[PDB]
């Protein structure tokens, strides 16, 4: 189980952040 | 009780500041202002600036050759 | 064109339709396209005799772009140059040129072949005892080379400083002169036994360049491209070790030449004691017949001051008849003064290595008569996929300009107008957020900024190490070895010094604040540092690379124009217009009008000999 916590853990490394997974022109600009 | 007719332009602060410098050059541009995204500008010097300011912004972006 | 009716629509090609030629039976297995006017040639990938064009056209045509399905190359004189030099004849590109297209060539491109496909091979610049002969293998050359308004079997000297302007006149003349090297033949100069460790493991890529270069059997002088990170350190290594003769480094860094040394060292078999370092921490050359000397072209190209210990090396250098030189970032040699020491330094064979051969001004060209042509050139995506290169997911974040610098932007000068827009509020909030969101992830940041003034800002406002030019190279080290094996230091703030040629196997991720203009090269070299990051084979790896740019600003000018060139290779930007859970971080840098009002001020602002006792 540990193994596989372990390559959870390593796949959630390698994972893009969520804006890479989705376009974000439609929604509102970045800042404060 | 007091009606003005005009034009209402809706922008962002970086085009409300470009049309206020138009406003300097040109004192008829802006009328009055309404809020930070809110213009009240000449029906005339719409048809004018909207191609002019195209110009000008043609500088920030670089078209190869 | 003879006997062909316009179509309606051949008015939206102006002089460039091309459908007055007919096409092949085989179209449907040849799978080139010849442009008859401007000599664009697009390739298929994705049908019959696709590899076996794809190293023939990198030869004879340059690369323009070369995406996933369709590539676009290029045949011109410099491209027909660096082929007819590597054992290649008109006969050879016009039958493998007809054999793979799907039209005819035309005549206007077989007359182009003919006339640049002509010149290499008869004229050859010789050197003896520090003395420039200009040998050739015919006599008929003296009524030529000796009755030249410039110049001046049979062998003749000539002016080792006015090497520089023979070879431009050779190019202006129908004869260009090839620099090869009969180290088989000459035991003159005393050799060096040196070999690669079978430890090695070299490329295929590798192998193909070398290939190109010792196909004949003679070395040829002239420039290698290798993807940034690809081992162009290596490459010098194996032609040393073949030549096995006495060899000269010049590395354009201080930190780069120890990494050549520690390089050669690891790689090949080269005992300490044949080798001397030249930098302006120890000045101490080699006493043994054949050694390795690794300078940088400052300690050679510097004619005005130079000092007394570094005087000596200097002559140690001169003296001595150089077998080979390794020009380490090519792309600097054409500068105005670096161009002195290709005369005054003697060599029988010159090397370039340079993962960018591009630069703003036109003296790039000037590269064939000053080192030679262009060997070979790898691409980029094509090691991506294979594993020899990690993976990137480029992106480009649009800043709005805050409403209250953008106003003193309309008014303030040029000058100004770039600290003005580059230490916005905003982009300090999203590089806050970044740096958290990518810390938690495990990878290591490198945020690069031009700008020295905020450098220190950004780096005393986070409290994280930063480096530029007046660091002292011990502080520096520190920090490198540091950031590389202690985990508490994930993130650093490069600046200019290190836009090359420093190595970050651990580097994962990349950011960039300020830029230098508009120099495509600068954008190259900075994602090379996380291009070899260390695992670049697990499943599902991807580099990041942040570029934050402030919209309505001269940068989208310089930022397009920066970017045109990885765009080429194959690189493609995404747009990030919001980046999401920015608002949720719990603080903020310059959340408040207050602390914007003060920031906005302070970046405003900154624009008898016994009366010696007496005395
Ligand atoms: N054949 C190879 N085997 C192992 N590592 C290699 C090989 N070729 C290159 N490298 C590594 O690539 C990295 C970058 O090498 P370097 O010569 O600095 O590249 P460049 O000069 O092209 O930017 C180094 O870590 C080096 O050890
Ligand atoms: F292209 Be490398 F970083 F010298
Ligand atoms: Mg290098």
């Amino acid at each position: 189980e540990l193994q596989e916590r372990q390559a959870e853990e390593k796949r959630k490394q390698n994972a893009v952040p969520e804006w890479h997974k989705q376009s974000t022109i439609g929604k509102t600009a970045l800042g404060r | 009780a007091r009606a003005r007719k005009g034009a209402l332009v809706q922008c962002d602060p970086s085009i409300k500041a470009l049309i206020l410098q138009i406003d300097a050059k040109m004192s008829d541009i802006v009328l009055e202002e309404l809020d930070d995204t809110h213009l009240l500008v000449n029906p005339s010097k719409v048809e004018f600036v909207k191609h002019e300011l195209n110009r000008l912004l043609s500088k920030n972006i670089y078209n190869p050759m | 064109p003879a006997d062909f009716v316009p179509d309606s629509v051949s008015g939206m090609f102006r002089s460039h339709d091309f459908s007055y030629l007919r096409l092949r039976p085989d179209h449907a297995s040849r799978p080139l396209w010849i442009s008859p006017s401007d000599g664009r040639i697009i390739l298929e990938s994705f049908s019959p005799l696709a590899e076996q064009a794809q190293d023939f056209l990198v030869t004879i045509a340059e690369p323009i772009s070369r995406p996933s399905h369709i590539h676009e190359y290029k045949i011109t004189a410099y491209s027909l140059y660096a082929a007819v030099s590597v054992g290649l004849e008109t006969d050879d590109i016009i039958s493998v040129l007809d054999r793979l297209s799907k039209v005819p060539v035309a005549e206007s491109i077989i007359n182009f072949i003919k006339g640049a496909t002509i010149s290499y091979g008869k004229v050859k610049l010789v050197i003896k005892h520090n003395r420039y002969f200009v040998e050739t293998t015919q006599a008929d050359i003296l009524q030529m080379l000796l009755n030249d308004s410039v110049i001046g079997v049979h062998s003749f000297e000539i002016a080792n400083e006015s090497v520089e302007v023979v070879k431009k006149r050779c190019q202006e003349i129908d004869y260009p002169v090839l620099e090869e090297y009969d180290f088989r033949n000459d035991h003159r100069n005393p050799d060096l036994d040196i070999d690669l460790k079978p430890s090695t493991q070299i490329r295929p890529y590798q192998e193909k360049s070398l290939s190109k270069m010792f196909g004949n059997g003679r070395a040829r002088s002239g420039i290698i491209v290798l993807p940034c990170g690809a081992g162009k350190t290596l490459v010098g290594i194996t032609a040393a070790c073949t030549i096995k003769k006495s060899v000269i480094v010049l590395c354009t860094s201080s930190v780069s030449v120890m990494q050549w040394r520690q390089q050669f060292l690891q790689w090949c078999t080269l005992q300490p004691e044949n080798c001397a370092v030249f930098t302006s921490d120890n000045k101490e050359m080699f006493q043994t017949e054949s050694g390795l000397v690794v300078s940088t072209y400052s300690m050679v190209a510097n004619t005005r001051n130079r000092s007394h210990d570094s005087q000596k090396v200097m002559d140690f250098l001169t003296g001595r008849e150089w077998g080979f030189i390794i020009l380490d970032e090519v792309h600097v040699v054409p500068a105005a003064m670096f161009r002195r020491v290709v005369s005054t330094i003697a060599a029988h064979a010159k090397l370039g290595l340079t993962a960018t051969l591009v630069r703003e001004d036109d003296k790039i060209g000037d590269l064939n008569f000053l080192i030679g042509p262009k060997l070979y050139e790898a691409n980029w995506m094509e090691l991506s996929q294979k594993g020899h290169i990690a993976n990137v997911q480029c992106a480009e974040v649009w800043c709005p300009m805050t409403a209250e610098f953008y106003q003193e932007y309309l008014r303030e000068t040029a000058r100004k107008r770039m600290l003005l827009y580059i230490m916005n509020p905003t982009k300090f909030q999203a590089c806050q957020f970044l740096i958290q969101y990518h810390e938690r992830r495990g990878d290591k940041i490198i945020v690069f900024s031009d700008n020295v003034y905020a450098l220190q800002e950004y780096a005393l406002k986070m409290g994280k190490p930063f480096i530029y030019g007046s660091t002292p190279q011990q502080e520096r080290m520190n920090i490198l070895q540091n950031f590389q094996y202690n985990d508490q230091i994930n993130t650093i703030f490069l600046s200019k010094v290190g836009d090359t040629s420093i190595d970050l196997p651990e580097a994962t991720c990349l950011i960039q604040i300020s830029s230098h203009y508009g120099s495509r090269r600068q954008e190259a070299q900075r994602l090379g540092r996380i291009l070899r990051a260390k695992r670049r084979n697990d499943e599902g790896f991807n580099a990041f690379f942040y570029s934050l740019v402030s919209k309505d600003t001269q940068e989208m000018y310089y930022s397009t124009k920066r970017q045109a060139f990885l765009v080429d290779q194959g690189y493609a930007f995404k747009v990030i217009t919001h980046l999401h859970g920015m608002e949720n971080i719990p603080n903020l840098a310059y959340a408040s009008p207050r602390e914007r009002r003060e920031l906005l001020q302070e970046v405003l602002l900154k624009n008898h000999p016994l009366i010696r006792k007496m005395y």
